[PDB]
RNA sequence: CGCGCGCGCGCCCGCCCCCGGAGCCCCGCGGACGCUACGCCGCGACGAGUAGGAGGGCCGCUGCGGUGA
RNA sequence: GGGGCCACGCGCGCGUCCCCCGAAGAGGGGGACGGCGGAGCGAGCGCACGGGGUCGGCGGCGACGUCGGCUACCCAC
């Protein structure tokens, strides 16, 4: 639960913690516009 | 004095690396390779017999207790209340309708202003229609309506603060003996200048309340509960 | 030795007192009164010990000589000193630091010379 | 000859800067490698069904190496030969819990006590939410907790074992060093389960708990914690 | 519940001297502090034998002492003991030793003297 | 006014009422002092329900507040005044209580140095 | 192995007092507010109980020797 | 000119090696690695805070029939 404690053991999870929430946001990104293209497409 | 060049993604961590953040403020064409009790120090005077005089600052204790108390040890995030970061819940916006339901003006509708920076609320039910004047209010004793208008369009002086609605009592200069101790004319009496306050204020207020029909008897009455009400049904 | 007639007077000693879960001891020349080794006048070499003017003004210093032991009529000097109660702290500091006189008493001592004076004045009006 | 000493120390903290500063640099990368390490055993099995599928053959999975096991019933009206294996197992307690590893001395054993544990073939994740939360070291025949990585490096250090993740590399994939990573490891004392049990008294084909529960000892254990 | 069992969880060592006799004591003070604070074993036998009691600390005689510093490679080592030394009337011939411990006959005393000998204390070691 | 000690924790007290013995409600040869029970058959010593409580270790007490009274102080008892000067360092722990037995005219004189050495007293008004 | 590696001051060459007190968390000059060493402090695990065995009792009753000016 | 690297200081080498200009080796770019020269250098502020167990550099009301008082007298449940 705690970022500091969790990481002053494992340094790297602050990476794989800033990974997969980038990711995240750019997958959701696409979705939505793309299943907005579709939807303006059906009317 | 170059405001910070890494973003925020989430509460403590940015949106770049160790490798980026270099590159960007350039730590590379920065590299900066730089590399017997005689003396009375702070105490000076100056008088007249035997020549002169050197007075000592910051002189010594007369009186020592019989026995002290150790210190404390150190923490990190303790900080004090002029420091905190302010919240505030999200159905109350300025223009929102509010009931009150703890104090004296007890029960009330009134109108929201703004958020001071102590965290207490500026309300005006205005004083001609509720007898309610500016006071402060705090967010957590108050219910905020799905009713609103619009206010953006108006002036809000800056002398008005936390400083500025703050009571006035608490006295030194007494007898210390007696019937007495809450008795330097032991009431409140007003100045002129909260009524050029209200009044200001009210002018610019009111005409936009009677824009909207029926707005005045919502804003005359007074809330309560009846026989087959339960407030968790009813939406406000 | 020291530790000698400590580890006979430990328990067994006419100044002693045992009460209420407390233990103190009224030897003279004995600064926060508790029975203890660091804490005594009658065991050491070299002692300290600060008493009440008798007139009624001031404080007694009281000193052990170091040269004749064992006879003790002779073994102790006194002066006594009579001024503001920061010239009174700072001579005594001055004693104990400067001499090397048994300089952990230092601030035990200063705490019962102030109790005094704080006594030996009008406490009441 | 004050500044020459002076300068012997401020040199000195040099020695320790530096070396902290290395091992926090070498802590980094192997993760980083093991991260590598675990996607490729996850992959790679399902690479060999699907090359298989293709063909009409089949694939059979390796069998498991480790297993979880926990006690759930108490200490009252037990037999000598039971209460003899629970206690080499280190289960003095009910809801402690142990991992260990599998060949035909343990699961004869595992056979004899059935009725009294539940045990199960588990996976990364009970591995991490273990260790971290409620997991803690013995020294010095005591018990204390993993808050920094001092602790486990001068006890362990030895086999090549210097943080968390060595561990966790050393039991999840059963090492060389497994006996040492465990046996510093304290049994962890677990609550009792979140949203109840169904019986206890019977086997996990019965509507119980008992036996072998394999791949559902990981729901568990998220209720358990 | 833990099915552990509490009969074996208190351990029947000594921790100090069951007596009162005060110069004992003292050397109990001396050689905690060395034990506690030196990377030594020597320290830590010597403590375990003085609170030992007497039919644990039985008597050496001259005799054997002899016969075990005569042996090859203890040629000007100390002698230490943690009891008594007593005589032995079969025994003519009596050498230069420098040995140690808590009592020591009188018999014997002189005549180890009378070689050229020496006796130390657990103080002087 | 009332000389305040040096600190002031809170007290916390897990009993609050005393442990009398057993059977001792219905009789007058029997008292309210504790006395263990050691019969075959009773039940305060086999602890069933609804029954009188026995005194372990448990209910023992805080070793910072440990008589301790209700004021912050602890009490010390006298005689004369020359056994009330031992206490003039420790005049924020403890306090001073004067015996039942010395007589009017001396506690006077008693009272009249504690006050001077800022040694409170937790009686100082009874004979007169 | 880049929080020192040769830093500073006079004029490379030299100085290189330095805590009877540096400067903030190691000072190899001496010390706890703690040091009744039969003392003070810190960690970690445990606590059912008859007959019965041991210990601690500043829990108590009557008298002797010393001692509480 | 894609998103990403606890990459790094550059000056001539300390090296096993190699893609290539180049014959296997030296010289040139660097890379994989060890790493440390023929370079690697280091002060002053602050957020500290998801860092070695809580603080408020925040407040209000009340007074000759009222305030407090487990424990201890009675009664009820
Ligand atoms: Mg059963
Ligand atoms: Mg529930
Ligand atoms: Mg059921
Ligand atoms: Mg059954
Ligand atoms: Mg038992
Ligand atoms: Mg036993
Ligand atoms: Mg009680
Ligand atoms: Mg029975
Ligand atoms: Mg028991």
């Amino acid at each position: 639960k705690n970022l500091r404690i969790m990481l002053k053991l494992n340094p790297y999870a602050k990476t794989m913690r800033r990974n997969t929430i980038l990711r995240q946001a750019r997958n959701h990104k696409l979705r939505v516009e793309r299943a907005a293209a579709a939807l303006a497409a059906k009317s | 004095p170059h405001c910070s060049r890494n973003p925020v993604l989430v509460r403590g961590i940015g949106r770049y690396s160790r490798s980026a953040m270099y590159s960007r403020k350039a730590l590379y064409k920065r590299k900066y390779a730089a590399p017997v009790l005689a003396t009375v120090t702070k105490p000076v005077g100056g008088d007249k017999n035997g020549g002169t005089r050197v007075v000592k600052l910051r002189k010594m204790p007369r009186y020592y207790p019989t026995e002290d108390v150790p210190r404390k040890l150190l923490s990190h995030g303790r900080k004090p209340f002029s420091q905190h970061v302010r919240k505030l819940r999200a159905s109350i916006t300025p223009g929102t309708i509010l009931i009150i339901l703890t104090g004296r003006h007890r029960g009330k509708r009134v109108v929201f202003l703004k958020q001071l920076s102590s965290g207490l609320l500026l309300v005006t039910g205005p004083l001609s229609l509720n007898r309610v004047p500016l006071r402060r209010t705090h967010q957590k004793f108050v219910i905020a309506t799905s009713t609103k208008i619009d206010i953006s369009g108006v002036k809000i002086p800056k002398h008005l603060t936390d400083a500025y609605f703050k009571k006035k009592q608490l006295r030194k200069p007494r007898h210390q003996e007696g019937e007495i101790f809450d008795t330097e004319k032991e009431k409140y009496e007003i100045t002129e200048q909260r009524k050029v306050d209200q009044k200001a204020v009210d002018s610019q207020i009111l005409p936009k309340i009677k824009a909207v029909p029926q707005l005045q008897g919502y804003l005359r009455s007074v809330f309560a509960l009846t026989n087959g009400v339960y407030p968790h049904k009813l939406v406000f | 030795s020291a530790h000698l007639q400590w580890m006979v007077v430990r328990n067994c000693s006419s100044f002693l007192i045992k009460r209420n879960k407390q233990t103190y001891s009224t030897e003279p020349n004995n600064l926060k009164a508790r029975n203890s080794f660091r804490y005594n006048g009658l065991i050491h070499r070299k002692t300290v010990g600060v008493e009440p003017a008798a007139d009624g003004k001031g404080v007694v210093v009281v000193m052990k000589r170091r040269s004749g032991q064992r006879k003790p009529a002779t073994s102790y000097v006194r002066t006594t000193i009579n001024k503001n109660a920061r010239a009174t702290l700072s001579s005594i500091r001055h004693m104990i630091r400067k001499n090397k006189y048994h300089p952990d008493l230092r601030m035990a001592a200063i705490r019962r010379a102030s109790a005094i004076l704080r006594s030996q004045k009008p406490v009441m009006v | 000859n004050f500044a020459e000493l002076k300068i012997k120390r401020l040199r000195k903290k040099f020695a320790q800067k530096m070396l902290r500063k290395a091992r926090r640099k070498l802590i980094y990368e192997k993760a980083k490698h093991y991260h590598k390490e675990y996607r490729q055993m996850y992959r790679t099995e399902i690479r060999m069904a699907r090359m298989a599928r293709k063909a009409g053959n089949f694939y059979v999975p390796a069998e498991p190496k480790l297993a979880f096991v926990i006690r759930i019933r108490g200490i009252n009206g037990v037999s000598p030969k039971v209460r003899k294996v629970l206690q080499l197992l280190r289960l003095r307690q009910i809801f402690n819990g142990t991992f260990v590893k599998l060949n035909k001395a343990s699961i004869n054993m595992l056979r004899i006590v059935e009725p009294y544990i539940a045990w199960g073939y588990p996976n990364l994740k009970s591995v991490n939410e273990l260790i971290y939360k409620r997991g803690y070291g013995k020294i010095n025949k005591k018990r204390i907790a993993l808050t920094d990585n001092a602790l486990i490096a001068r006890s362990l250090g030895k086999y090549g074992i210097i943080c968390m993740e060595d561990l966790i590399h050393e039991i999840y994939t059963v090492g060389k060093r497994f006996k040492e990573a465990n046996n510093f490891l304290w049994p962890f004392k677990l609550s009792s389960p979140r949203g109840g049990m169904k019986k206890k008294t019977t086997h996990f084909v019965e509507g119980e708990d008992a036996g072998n529960r394999e791949d559902q000892i990981n729901r568990l254990i998220r209720r358990m914690n | 519940g833990v099915d552990i069992r509490h009969n074996k969880d208190r351990k029947v060592r000594r921790k100090e001297p069951k007596s009162q006799d005060i110069y004992l004591r003292l050397l109990v003070k001396l050689y905690r502090f060395l034990a506690r604070r030196t990377n030594s074993t020597f320290n830590q036998v010597v403590l375990k034998r003085l609170f030992m009691s007497r039919t644990n600390r039985p008597p050496l005689s001259l005799s054997r002492m002899i016969r075990k510093m005569k042996l090859p490679g203890r040629e000007g080592k100390t002698a230490v003991v943690v009891g008594t030394i007593t005589d032995d009337v079969r025994v003519q011939e009596v050498p230069k030793l420098k040995v140690c411990a808590l009592r020591v006959s009188s018999r014997a005393r002189s005549r180890i003297l009378k070689a050229g000998g020496k006796i130390l204390t657990f103080d002087q070691l | 006014a009332a000389l305040r000690p040096l600190v002031k924790p809170k007290i916390v007290k897990k009993r609050t009422k005393k442990f009398i013995r057993h059977q001792s409600d219905r009789y007058v040869k029997i008292k309210r002092n504790w006395r263990k029970p050691r019969g075959i058959d009773n039940r305060v010593r086999r602890r069933f329900k609804g029954q009188i409580l026995m005194p372990n270790i448990g209910y023992g007490s805080n070793k910072k507040t440990k008589h301790m009274l209700p004021s912050g102080f602890r009490k010390f008892l006298v005689h004369n005044v020359k056994e009330l000067e031992v206490l003039l360092m420790c005049n924020k722990s403890y306090c001073a209580e004067i015996a039942h037995n010395v007589s009017s005219k001396n506690r006077k004189a008693i009272v009249e140095r504690a006050a001077q050495l800022a040694i409170r007293v937790t009686n100082p008004n009874a004979r007169l």
